[PDB]
RNA sequence: AGAGUUAAAUUAUAACUAAGCUGUAAAAAGCCCUAGUUAAAAUAAAAUAACCCACGAAAGUGACUCUAAUAAUCCUGACACACGAUAGCUAGGACCCAAACUGGGAUUAGAUACCCCACUAUGCCUAGCCCUAAACCCAAAUAGUUACAUAACAAAACUAUUCGCCAGAGUACUACUCGCAACUGCCUAAAACUCAAAGGACUUGGCGGUGCUUCACAUCCACCUAGAGGAGCCUGUUCUA
């Protein structure tokens, strides 16, 4: 549930000594944060090691070893259509809530009364 | 090191699916919150500064929860507007 | 609302309950006030927004032949008449 | 198929094997994953040292161990001294939060060993001795 | 540029037009294909409907053109490939029986295969960390990758000749050097894959 | 803000803290 | 405030294995009496519980047990009395770990800094001092009201009884006095002189080597082609004449 806060802030009424300090004041907006993009990392990682492993131990012929070098190219494939898909999926759904295009006119639909 | 061992933060693998068996252990260390103390104890913070974050983070977790509970409470009026060109 | 406390007769389990006695005595001067206006030739606009009974609205106001409003009310209407509205224009002489 | 991630303590009667062993027996591999070196030692049920491999081990430099393909090398490297010495299923024993903890893990199935079990065995101290200040003044 | 977005590239495929009626998802398509009213560039002078030419050889002449002497790039195109025809047929008539079921005259399958052989199957991005230049290993497309394995072995010719020595008299023997895995060409190649797995240990710096 | 005059008191607390351990 | 105890980690200490360990964006230095696993006293500190808001006048206090114990039949009130975070001093003891200073190694034109390594005072116990903090919740204590009423921001505007302070700014947490186990110290605390200002809040632009989203189509990179800067000449400049 929420956490209380009774006798949290600094205020003439409250008597004790403030245990939050808030940065900003602790105000309901009426639009939510947007969605933060995930940062890329690099892929087909262990698939270059095995691939890499066949040069190491070959001297570096392609003609040795064929499957690890088509595995990598697959990897690379999956990686790129990957790439291309999600960049478009994860921006339209994210399957545990609304967009926040929709969130921000639902939420001014009902907004806050700081004031009156 | 006096308990036990291979009983705390142990998890045994199902079908040699090891992947998933460490997925399932980072859940776990996560909930219990083990990663962000381990994170944090790599580099001493003063009293104050743990203060700080402490206060900051009970201000976060407030201001997230209102908004989840408001957000729950106006999913309703997500509905088709029926009464629309009036 | 605060002011809406000598208005209220009482709660029944959260909600309020508004006395009908003087609701029924405004209603009285507010209709025999909409009659006169209505008497003496003044233009009548009923002003409402409102998402549900618009139509209602706007029947019931071309019925009386009175002027009706329930769509975004612009800014500059009542005050900015001479550019909202037209050159010289006779504002309404009440609203409801 | 009722299957419980719990470990099967001793003082249960559980009939669970792995190769005729019981989980008592079977061999553990300690990988601690430090934030600039991964290092595997694979010892016995008698805490008898049997392979021994970390990423400086296999040529690797300052910077270029702290990766994790330099532990996914090493959990190869280790699995295949392992094996040399007959051993098909190991206990693994994760000290420390590293880039290469999961990798490490993952090298070892690669080199050819079957993990059983993961056992996170990272020195988090109960407020006891004072780390080090912290970096960015 | 004059051609606007709603412009389609062309189809020069015969044989995909010629038996419409043996496969029914194809059809779905070529009847839509016409029906939105898709305009359709004009067919390019480099590209027609002749078997004798290829995509690869093309790109490999327009590679080779130097300004805008078409003709003298198509001229040594086919000298190449006369080149390498009669030093083929030269060591199939000097070799004895068994060599013969071995070895190729065709030139088109042997450059395809030289071009094949010369490829490159990873290379390496100078990433910027730390204010010092990284050569991260990445996997490479199969269009730069074919631009490669030409363009190594076009500046090799073109400047690790003597003057007397002709253009399509060096590519001869580069391509045969190529296909039977012998040319500069193929030691670049390996001096590029040696470079990529000394620096593997760099590939975490990629972010894609 | 405040953070001028706070800077003009730490300079002359330091001059004076100069000031003093050098005579 | 005393007395007793230690779950995790670490270490002095032994055995097996292995060669590096540590170190950063990257390196170098350092240790190779090194690293991992198994056992391990002493010192220091006291993960989650804590999304709890209690105790104490404040400072401050949240590993466990025991003893003593948290004034006033409750207004304000000092220069009087008693306390008073960290840091520092004296004498004795302990010293895992961290670390002023210092010495090396990085970066830089310089780096007596930020980054890494080793180590000292010190942080730890007893007694005696020192009595300072952005000791701030910058909002005095005691009993109240939501009446009138938004300079601005911020924690809304105010009553009744008091105490302590405030008379432009710099000079100035200064000099000269008194007092103090403090002697490079603390409290109280001016003047000459210079200026017409010194300040608090707010608005709009601009900027940001702040951060988060969308971009660059000859544009930044990942990449392509043709050139300049090398030679002669033409031509235009800057220089000597
Ligand atoms: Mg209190
Ligand atoms: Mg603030
Ligand atoms: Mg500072
Ligand atoms: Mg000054
Ligand atoms: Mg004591
Ligand atoms: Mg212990
Ligand atoms: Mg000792
Ligand atoms: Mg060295
Ligand atoms: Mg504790
Ligand atoms: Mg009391
Ligand atoms: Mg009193
Ligand atoms: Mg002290
Ligand atoms: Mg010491
Ligand atoms: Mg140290
Ligand atoms: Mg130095
Ligand atoms: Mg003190
Ligand atoms: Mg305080
Ligand atoms: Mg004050
Ligand atoms: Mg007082
Ligand atoms: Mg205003
Ligand atoms: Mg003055
Ligand atoms: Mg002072
Ligand atoms: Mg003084
Ligand atoms: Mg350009
Ligand atoms: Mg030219
Ligand atoms: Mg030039
Ligand atoms: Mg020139």
């Amino acid at each position: 549930a929420t956490p209380s806060l009774r006798g949290r802030l600094a205020r003439l009424g409250n008597p004790r000594r403030p245990i939050l300090k808030p940065n900003k004041p602790l105000i309901l907006a009426n639009h939510v944060g947007e969605r933060r993009r995930e940062k890329g990392e690099a892929t087909c990682i262990t698939e270059m090691s095995v691939m890499m492993a066949c040069w190491k131990q070959n001297e570096f012929r392609d003609e040795a070893c064929r499957k690890e070098i088509q595995d990598f190219f697959d990897c690379a494939s999956r990686a790129e259509a990957a790439r291309k898909m999600r960049s478009i999926q994860e921006n339209l759904g994210e399957l545990g809530s609304l967009p926040p295009k929709k969130l921000n006119k639902l939420l001014h639909r009902f907004p806050n009364k700081p004031h009156v | 090191a006096n308990h036990l061992k291979f009983i705390a933060r142990t998890v045994m693998v199902q079908e040699g699916n090891v992947e998933g068996a460490y997925r399932t252990l980072n859940r776990i260390l996560t909930m219990d919150g083990l990663i962000e103390d381990i994170k944090r104890r790599r580099y001493y913070e003063k009293p104050c500064r743990r203060r700080q974050r402490e206060s900051y983070e009970t201000c976060r977790r407030i201001y997230n929860m209102e908004m989840a509970r408001k957000i729950n409470f106006l999913m309703r009026k997500n509905r088709a507007d029926p009464w629309q060109g009036c | 609302h605060r002011f809406m406390e000598p208005y209220l007769f009482g709660s029944r389990l959260g909600q309020d309950i508004i006395d009908l006695e003087q609701t029924a005595a405004h209603l009285q001067l507010a209709l025999n006030f909409t009659a006169h206006v209505a008497y003496r030739e003044g233009i009548i606009l009923f002003v409402s927004r409102h998402r549900q009974f618009a139509h209602l609205i706007e029947t019931t106001a071309r019925d009386c032949g009175e002027y009706a409003h329930t769509r975004y009310f612009k800014g500059g209407l009542l005050t900015n008449a001479p550019l909202l509205l037209g050159p010289g224009v006779r504002l309404p002489d009440l609203i409801i | 198929s009722s299957f419980s991630i719990y470990p099967p303590i001793p003082g249960q009667e559980n009939s669970l094997r792995w190769a005729g062993k019981k989980f008592e027996e079977i061999p553990i591999a300690h990988i601690k994953a430090s934030y600039n070196n991964t290092q595997i030692q694979v010892v016995s049920a008698a805490h008898q040292p049997l392979a021994h491999a970390s990423c400086g081990t296999e040529g690797f430099r300052n910077a270029k161990k702290g990766t994790g393909i330099a532990a996914q090398t090493a959990g190869i490297a280790a699995a295949a001294k392992a094996t040399g010495k007959g051993v098909t299923h190991v206990r693994v024993v994760v000290k420390g939060l590293g880039p290469g903890r999961l990798s490490a893990i993952k090298g070892l199935t690669m080199g050819g060993l079957e993990v059983i079990s993961i056992t996170d065995n990272t020195p988090i101290p109960h407020n006891g001795c004072r780390p080090r200040k912290a970096r960015r003044l | 540029s004059r051609y606007g977005p709603e412009y389609k590239d062309p189809q020069i495929d015969k044989e995909y037009y010629r038996k419409p009626l043996a496969e029914q998802t194809e059809e779905e398509k070529y009847e839509r294909d016409f029906k939105k009213t898709q305009l359709i560039k004009a067919a390019p002078a480099t590209k027609t409907s002749s078997v004798f030419e290829d995509p690869v050889i093309s790109k490999f002449t327009n590679m080779m053109m130097k300004g805008g002497n078409k003709v003298l790039a198509r001229s040594l195109m086919t000298q190449t490939l006369e080149a390498v025809k009669r030093k083929q047929f030269a060591k199939y008539h000097a070799a004895s029986a068994e060599e013969q079921a071995t070895i190729e005259r065709n030139p088109y399958t042997i450059f395809h295969q030289a071009l094949k052989n010369c490829e490159p199957v990873i290379g390496l991005v100078p990433i910027l960390k730390g204010g010092h230049f990284y050569q991260v290993p990445v996997p490479l497309a199969d269009r730069r990758r074919r631009f490669l394995a030409m363009k190594w072995m076009i500046a090799e010719c073109r400047e690790k000749k003597h003057r007397r020595v002709l253009m399509p008299e060096k590519l001869s023997q580069e391509l045969l050097e190529a296909f039977h895995n012998q040319g500069p060409v193929i030691k670049r190649k390996h001096d590029m894959h040696k470079m990529a797995e000394a620096n593997r240990a760099l590939a975490h710096y990629r972010w894609w | 803000k405040n953070i001028l005059k706070i800077r003009r008191r730490k300079m002359n607390h330091h001059k004076y803290r100069k000031l003093v351990k050098r005579t």
